[PDB]
């Protein structure tokens, strides 16, 4: 069959499933951005923007 | 026009001090020969401020405003005591008894709760 590095080539002539794969990628990136922001909020110390700003943390 | 408990209950007015109308800009003569007392001292807090502690020793350590989380449980009321008239003409309230304490919890930014015994005990 297809080699491992060509598995996604099944989408080339399938616009509906290309859209679906792109939607899933978009869901993963948007889900990363939310989960990254929640991780940062859970750990950010906001109490000193002079000597402990976000870029030190 | 005087209210009852069923008018007041669950409205939050029980945590309020009584008010005097805007017209009452008068004056109350303290006869030095006669003794006085306080029938009711009410204190209704509106603003609780907590001083921050910046870890630096120096800096601007100002009082930050907080959010009350323990609801309308805050006023001290029904406080009684003797209002003495001193020798030099001054009046000294000595507090005797009353509802003179309320535990209060306020919350700073970041979620730190600050419990305090808001009081005028003695
Ligand atoms: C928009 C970016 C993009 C998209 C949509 C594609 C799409 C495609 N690539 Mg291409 N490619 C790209 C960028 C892209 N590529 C880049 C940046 C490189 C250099 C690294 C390549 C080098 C490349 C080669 C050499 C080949 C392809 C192939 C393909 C086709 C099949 C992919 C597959 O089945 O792998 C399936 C992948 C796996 C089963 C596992 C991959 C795991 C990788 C190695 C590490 C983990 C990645 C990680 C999970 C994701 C991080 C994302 C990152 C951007 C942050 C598909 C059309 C193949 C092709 O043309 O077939 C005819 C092929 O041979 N690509
Ligand atoms: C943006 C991500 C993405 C999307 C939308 C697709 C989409 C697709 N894949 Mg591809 N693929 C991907 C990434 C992706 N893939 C990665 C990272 C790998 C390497 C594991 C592959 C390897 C792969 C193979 C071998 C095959 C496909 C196939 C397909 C198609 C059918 C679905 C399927 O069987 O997947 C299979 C299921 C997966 C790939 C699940 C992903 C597994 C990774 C590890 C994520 C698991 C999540 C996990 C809970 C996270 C753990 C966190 C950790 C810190 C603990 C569909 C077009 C099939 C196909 O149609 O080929 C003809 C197929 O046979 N994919
Ligand atoms: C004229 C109307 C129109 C509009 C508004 C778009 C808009 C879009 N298309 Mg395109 N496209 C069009 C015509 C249009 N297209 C036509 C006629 C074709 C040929 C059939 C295509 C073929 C095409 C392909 C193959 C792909 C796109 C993709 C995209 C999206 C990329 C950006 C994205 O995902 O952001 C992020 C999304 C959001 C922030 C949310 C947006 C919410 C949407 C607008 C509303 C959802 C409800 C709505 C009823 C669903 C249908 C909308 C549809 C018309 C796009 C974007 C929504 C890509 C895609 O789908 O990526 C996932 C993609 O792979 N388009
Ligand atoms: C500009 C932004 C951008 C672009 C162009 C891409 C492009 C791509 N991403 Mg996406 N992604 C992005 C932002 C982007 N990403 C962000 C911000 C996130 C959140 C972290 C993701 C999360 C994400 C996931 C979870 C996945 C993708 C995948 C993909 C690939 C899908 C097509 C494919 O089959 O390639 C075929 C694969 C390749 C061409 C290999 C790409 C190699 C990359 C570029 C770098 C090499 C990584 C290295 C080998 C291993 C890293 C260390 C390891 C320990 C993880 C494509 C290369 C998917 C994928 O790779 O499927 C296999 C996939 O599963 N992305
Ligand atoms: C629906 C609308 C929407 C809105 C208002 C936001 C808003 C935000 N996003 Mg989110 N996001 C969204 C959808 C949205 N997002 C979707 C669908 C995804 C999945 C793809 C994400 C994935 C995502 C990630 C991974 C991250 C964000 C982040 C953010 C924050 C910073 C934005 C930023 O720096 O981008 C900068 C944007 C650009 C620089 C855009 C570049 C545009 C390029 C140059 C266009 C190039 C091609 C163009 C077509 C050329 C022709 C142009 C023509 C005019 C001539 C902001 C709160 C960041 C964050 O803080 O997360 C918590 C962040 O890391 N978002
Ligand atoms: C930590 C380990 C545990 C993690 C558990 C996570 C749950 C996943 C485990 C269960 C996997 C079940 C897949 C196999 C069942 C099935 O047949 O496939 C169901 C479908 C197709 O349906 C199918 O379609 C097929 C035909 S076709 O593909 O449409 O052509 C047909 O064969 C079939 O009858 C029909 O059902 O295929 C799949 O969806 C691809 C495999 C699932 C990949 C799992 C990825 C995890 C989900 C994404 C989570 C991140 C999202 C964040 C962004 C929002
Ligand atoms: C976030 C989630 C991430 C998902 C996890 C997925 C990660 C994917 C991992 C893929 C790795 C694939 C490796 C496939 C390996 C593999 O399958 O090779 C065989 C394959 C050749 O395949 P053909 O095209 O012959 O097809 C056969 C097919 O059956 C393959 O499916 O070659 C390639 O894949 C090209 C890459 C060359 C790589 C060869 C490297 C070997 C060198 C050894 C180096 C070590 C010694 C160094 C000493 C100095
Ligand atoms: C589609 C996947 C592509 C993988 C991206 C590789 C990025 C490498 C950087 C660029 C150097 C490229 C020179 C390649 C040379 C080249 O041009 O190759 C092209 C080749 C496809 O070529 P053809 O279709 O001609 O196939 C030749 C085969 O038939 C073998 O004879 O692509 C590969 O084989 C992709 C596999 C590379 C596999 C790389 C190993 C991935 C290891 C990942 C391990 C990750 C750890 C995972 C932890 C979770
Ligand atoms: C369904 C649904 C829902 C939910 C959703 C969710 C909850 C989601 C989540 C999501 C998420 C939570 C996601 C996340 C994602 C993530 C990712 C996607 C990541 C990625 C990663 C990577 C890619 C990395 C890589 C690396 C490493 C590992 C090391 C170093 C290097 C690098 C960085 C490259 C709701 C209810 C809302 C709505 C309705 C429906
Ligand atoms: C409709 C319906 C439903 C629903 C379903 C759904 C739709 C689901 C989905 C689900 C999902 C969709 C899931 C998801 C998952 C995810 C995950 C699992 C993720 C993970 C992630 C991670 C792991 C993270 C990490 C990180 C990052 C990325 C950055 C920052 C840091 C940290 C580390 C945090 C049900 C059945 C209920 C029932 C009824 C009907």
């Amino acid at each position: 069959g297809l080699p491992w590095y060509r598995v996604h080539t099944v989408l080339i002539n399938d616009p509906g499933r290309l859209i679906a794969a792109h939607l899933m990628h978009t869901a993963l990136v948007a889900g990363w951005a939310g989960s990254m922001a929640l991780y940062e909020l859970a750990t950010f110390d906001p109490s000193d923007p002079v000597l402990n700003p976000m870029w030190r943390q | 026009q005087t209210l009852t408990y069923d008018d007041i209950v669950g409205t939050g007015l029980a945590n309020k001090c009584p008010t005097l109308d805007d017209t009452a800009r008068g004056a109350y003569p303290i006869d030095s020969s006669q003794t006085y007392r306080i029938a009711r001292l009410c204190l209704q807090p509106t603003t609780f401020l907590v001083k921050e502690e910046p870890k630096n020793k120096r800096q601007e350590a100002e009082f930050v405003p907080t959010k009350l989380v323990t609801r309308e449980t805050t006023s001290l009321d029904q406080i009684q005591g003797e209002l003495k008239v001193n020798s030099d003409g001054s009046l000294t309230f000595v507090e005797e008894d009353g509802i003179d304490f309320q535990p209060v919890t306020v919350q700073m930014a970041g979620g730190e709760r600050i419990p305090l015994l808001f009081t005028v005990k003695n």
